[PDB]
Protein backbone atom coordinates (compact mmCIF):
# COMPACT_ATOMS: atom_id res chain seq x y z
CA UNK A 1 0.00 0.00 0.00
CA UNK A 2 0.97 3.64 0.10
CA UNK A 3 3.00 3.45 3.31
CA UNK A 4 5.28 0.81 1.82
CA UNK A 5 5.27 2.40 -1.67
CA UNK A 6 6.31 5.83 -0.54
CA UNK A 7 9.04 4.60 1.79
CA UNK A 8 10.68 2.20 -0.69
CA UNK A 9 10.22 4.51 -3.74
CA UNK A 10 9.82 8.22 -4.42
CA UNK A 11 6.10 8.90 -4.61
CA UNK A 12 4.77 11.54 -6.93
CA UNK A 13 2.26 14.23 -6.13
CA UNK A 14 -0.29 12.22 -8.21
CA UNK A 15 0.24 9.28 -5.93
CA UNK A 16 -0.15 11.31 -2.74
CA UNK A 17 -3.26 13.13 -3.99
CA UNK A 18 -5.01 9.79 -4.46
CA UNK A 19 -5.14 9.66 -0.64
CA UNK A 20 -6.66 13.10 -0.03
CA UNK A 21 -10.31 13.22 1.09
CA UNK B 1 8.95 19.37 -4.32
CA UNK B 2 7.82 15.75 -3.83
CA UNK B 3 11.41 14.64 -4.02
CA UNK B 4 12.20 12.02 -1.47
CA UNK B 5 11.39 8.76 0.16
CA UNK B 6 8.82 9.15 2.96
CA UNK B 7 9.65 6.65 5.70
CA UNK B 8 8.94 6.64 9.43
CA UNK B 9 5.58 8.39 9.74
CA UNK B 10 6.55 11.03 7.17
CA UNK B 11 3.84 9.89 4.77
CA UNK B 12 1.10 11.32 6.99
CA UNK B 13 3.11 14.54 7.32
CA UNK B 14 3.28 14.76 3.51
CA UNK B 15 -0.47 14.04 3.17
CA UNK B 16 -1.29 16.58 5.88
CA UNK B 17 0.57 19.26 3.89
CA UNK B 18 -0.36 18.40 0.34
CA UNK B 19 -4.01 17.61 0.98
CA UNK B 20 -4.41 20.91 2.84
CA UNK B 21 -7.85 22.01 3.94
CA UNK B 22 -9.65 18.96 2.44
CA UNK B 23 -7.58 16.62 4.62
CA UNK B 24 -6.91 12.92 4.33
CA UNK B 25 -7.34 11.20 7.69
CA UNK B 26 -10.25 8.72 8.04
CA UNK B 27 -13.36 9.69 6.19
Amino acid sequence: GIVEQCCTSICSLYQLENYCN
Amino acid sequence: FVNQHLCGSHLVEALYLVCGERGFFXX
